[PDB]
RNA sequence: GUUAAUGUAGCUUAAAUUAUCAAAGCAAGGCACUGAAAAUGCCUAGAUGAGCCUCACAGCUCCAUUAACACCA
RNA sequence: UUAAUUUAUUAAUGCAAACACCUGCAUUAAAAAUUUCGGUUGGGGCGACCUCGGAGCAGAACCCAACCUCCGAGCAGUACAUGCUAAGACUUCACCAGUCAAAGCGAACCUCAAUUGAUCCA
RNA sequence: GCCUGUUUACCAAAAACAUCACCUCUAGCAUCACCAGUAUUAGAGGCACCGCCUGCCCAGUGACACAUGUUUAACGGCCGCGGUACCCUAACCGUGCAAAGGUAGCAUAAUCACUUGUUCCUUAAAUAGGGACCUGUAUGAAUGGCUCCACGAGGGUUCAGCUG
């Protein structure tokens, strides 16, 4: 049903953070806290680590 | 147009019983009777074991000169363990 | 053990060789054959399966005359003690073998066939297509193994380039030299397939013990094989 | 067709040990019934259960079979399903006939084919 | 354990301690939390913080781990540039 | 005895909500007339009785139905 | 034995190597070898059951058994600061785990009773 | 159980094992078993003389052949559901499923239960014995089926005798 997906940031590179999305709508893109810069970065997913 | 209808019927196994009446409608009684009378044909040859299995296009008969009962699908899914929902088709148009 | 083996006798004799039984135990003492065991005691007849070889001082085709044909205790078939110029031996007997009969043991491969008689040895090479033949060699000069069973014939199906070629009583083809000799006629004591043991007792005088109680159910090898027929065996 | 039943009164049922197909259990148990009948005589014993909550009430149900042929005859309900259900057993050889007949017509057909 | 050995006669240590606990001088032993790389995406930030951290142990616990290890690893180590060393001290201790 | 399974139009399976077409029966509709091929409708208390919502669905009240364990001393 | 683990072993095939046998490596056989045959249980087998949560027994701090009685759970939804740190407490009667948390830093102007799985290793 | 034989030495001598006979399978061959043998031979098995016979089934598992086939005297298996049959009698018809649906024979048997089946003989009286009938829903054909001759320290029944 869902799906845990790795977010790699944009800049600031390095970080990522695994969240969870459905199976069926697309590729997640978000605006999440980057602790390296200490901004806001946009996220792009880039793998699912596992179809929980 | 010549002869078709009776797609999506489950049967139980792939058997010349069961490839045959369901498609021509009627049981396994006079099949049985027909398969000891010298009719119940395959692809123009003679089954004489009642339980040759059936392939894709295996084009079975009965001569009533013939009414085919072709074969072609897989269909892969399960309808509850007569899995074997599988389109056929149906004639009782003469051949030479 | 101790086991030697009583075949140690090394040179013929017309004379019965006392043998021993072997039990179906091994030289190392144990059984490796089911079910031999105790039989009469039997006396051992050599017998010559080279059947056409010159005696000393001698070459080429010669005759040969049955003496007695006898019961032999150690084979199927029974033995004639044939003697030609000055010595004897123990040979097979064809089917109607009588004594005083004079048998042909020849060497002679030649330009046509021989319309050879009922117990005589030839090539076959020397012999015409289907006639019936038993003490079949495999190779020119090796002895006969082949047919020498009791009431067995096989027949000669066809001569190739330089070549003949046998019918085995299994009906299994058998592919020789044309040089190797082997006598007409079928062995003899015909009616041993027609032969009742009566009893348990009439079984164990010939040495067969009875066999396990050991329930074995039968397996896979157990069906009516109905299998091809295996292709000629060729010793060429 | 029902069998006709049986009153609660008249029922000698006594209780024996009976046979004893065990140890030391079935010697040391009150366990067969024998239930009779006081008018007809028809004896009947039970050792079906190792309980008399199912021998007896299994007792009963065997009892009001044979005083049923008592007060019927051979024309009752114990003997309609006798000679109906071994009427199928004539529906059953004479069936595996026809079709052992037309197994030869089809083997012999079969390899005389050329 | 191995009370006595079958070479020199001494007592060994379990090993399967030495790769886990840290044995302050004081006494104590410092532990990490099970499970504090595991499943981290079901666990809480709360939880998670919790999991990422150096725990002491118990008593009976620091006496097992005593009896487990040699008076090698009971010592004073006086390391170049330890993240430790301000906690081998027992300080402003009333028992 | 005890769980355990099962129930389909007149006839066989379906369908994991909403119920089908496949035969048979009403005829008419291509065809000179019969045969399909069509184009219809048709017949299921989904074997019960209550309604928890809204239920062949998810469960007892249920009726018949078949399998299977009711042992050791 | 159609339990798990093996194929050393002989026997076949295959590739190497040597210029068929011997050797090494693979596969497929048979023959075998080693090891185990959970627990609870109103005796054992059979059935059922085993972890977690809510209600009753257990009326009012806490705790409280049962092959005791009745319901559930093995998710979903929304965020995407569901960032980081840190006083003091709670705690399922131990441990392990599990909870709550002021302040502070950085920003802003979680819902739900359970909704789960340690270590080693990959 | 065909027979004579054999067996748990020291609790079982038997209906068990062997056994002639019958069939299946494997093997085309020499110098230590088989064998100084050679397919009418040898080895591995099943069943049990003879007489009369041994029905259907190769889907599975096996074995053999890769002509996806052959093979049951190989392992084994040989179903049911609805329902008109009337001196208790023509499914006389519809079907489901399977590889095949149990044929001849025999039969309450040493054959699940019911079970002391029902009935006739035998007995003053019979849960015993014997002859019949019969689904035997768990009979049945080399897991061999059924007759039958002799034989058995087998297991039941019995006439007459005879005896503490
Ligand atoms: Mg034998
Ligand atoms: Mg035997
Ligand atoms: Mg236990
Ligand atoms: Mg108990
Ligand atoms: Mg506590
Ligand atoms: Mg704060
Ligand atoms: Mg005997
Ligand atoms: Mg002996
Ligand atoms: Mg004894
Ligand atoms: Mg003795
Ligand atoms: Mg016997
Ligand atoms: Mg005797």
């Amino acid at each position: 049903k869902n799906i845990l997906v790795r977010m790699v940031s944009e800049a600031g590179t390095g970080f990522c953070f695994n969240t969870k999305r459905n199976r069926l709508r697309e590729k997640l893109t978000l605006l999440h806290y980057d602790p390296v810069v200490k901004q806001r970065v946009l996220f792009v997913e880039k793998k699912k680590i596992r179809s929980l | 147009v010549k002869n078709y209808k009776d797609l999506e019927k489950a049967v139980q196994s792939f058997r010349y019983d069961v490839v045959l009446k369901t498609g021509l409608d009627i049981g396994r009684n006079k099949v049985e009777d027909a398969f000891y009378k010298g009719e119940l044909r395959l692809n123009e040859e003679k089954l004489w074991k009642k339980s040759r299995t059936v392939k894709v296009g295996d084009t079975l008969d009965l001569l009533i000169t013939v009414m085919r009962i072709l074969l072609k699908k897989v269909f892969e899914e399960k309808t509850e363990s007569e899995k074997y929902r599988v389109v056929l088709r149906r004639w009782k148009s003469l051949k030479l | 053990a101790n086991f030697v083996s009583w075949k140690s006798r090394t040179k013929y004799t017309i004379t019965p060789v006392k043998m021993r039984k072997s039990g179906g135990r091994d030289h190392t003492g144990r059984i490796r054959v089911h079910g031999i065991g105790g039989g009469h005691k039997q006396r051992y007849r050599m017998i010559d399966f080279l059947r056409f070889r010159p005696e000393e001082t001698k070459s080429g085709p010669f005759e040969e005359k049955v003496i007695q044909v006898r019961y032999d205790p150690c084979r199927s078939a029974d033995i004639a003690l044939v003697a030609g110029g000055s010595r004897k031996r123990w040979i097979i007997a064809t089917e109607n073998m009588q004594a005083g009969d004079t048998i042909l043991n020849s060497n002679h491969i030649g330009r046509m066939a021989v319309a050879a008689r009922e117990g005589d040895a030839h090539p076959l090479g020397a012999l015409p297509v289907g006639t019936l033949i038993n003490n079949v060699e495999s190779e020119p000069g090796r002895g006969a193994q082949y047919i020498r069973a009791a009431g067995t014939c096989g027949v000669l199906l066809r001569k190739v380039n330089g070549t003949a070629i046998i019918q085995l009583p299994s009906k299994r083809q058998m592919q020789v030299l044309e040089t190797c000799v082997a006598t007409v006629g079928r062995v003899s004591n015909v009616d041993h397939n027609k032969r009742v043991i009566g009893k348990a007792g009439r079984n164990r005088w010939l040495g067969k013990r009875p066999n396990s109680g050991r329930w074995h159910r039968k397996g896979g090898w157990a069906g009516r094989k109905i299998r091809p027929l295996p292709p000629m065996k060729s010793y060429v | 067709p029902a069998l006709l039943s049986l009153d609660e009164n008249e029922l000698e049922e006594q209780f024996v040990k009976g046979h004893g197909p065990g140890g030391q259990a079935t010697n040391k148990t009150s366990n067969c019934v024998v239930l009779k009948h006081i008018p007809s005589g028809i004896v009947v014993k039970c050792h079906q259960t190792r309980s008399v909550d199912q021998n007896r009430k299994l007792a009963r149900k065997i009892l009001q079979e044979k005083v049923d042929v008592f007060y019927n005859g051979e024309n009752s309900p114990v003997h309609k399903e006798k000679r109906e259900a071994a009427k199928k057993k004539q529906e059953r050889k004479k069936r595996a006939k026809e079709t052992l007949e037309k197994k030869k017509l089809l083997k012999e057909l079969w390899e005389s084919s050329k | 354990l191995t009370y006595f050995s079958a070479r020199k006669g001494k007592r060994k240590t379990v090993k399967a301690v030495i790769d886990r606990f840290l044995r302050l001088h004081c006494g104590l032993w410092v532990r990490r939390k099970a499970g504090y790389k595991k499943k981290l995406w079901k666990k809480t930030p709360a939880r998670k913080k919790r999991l990422r951290e150096f725990v002491f142990c118990n008593k009976t616990q620091s006496k097992l781990l005593d009896k487990m290890t040699t008076s090698f690893w009971k010592r004073r180590n006086w390391y170049v540039d330890d993240p430790y060393q301000k906690y081998h001290d027992r300080t402003n201790l009333k028992v």
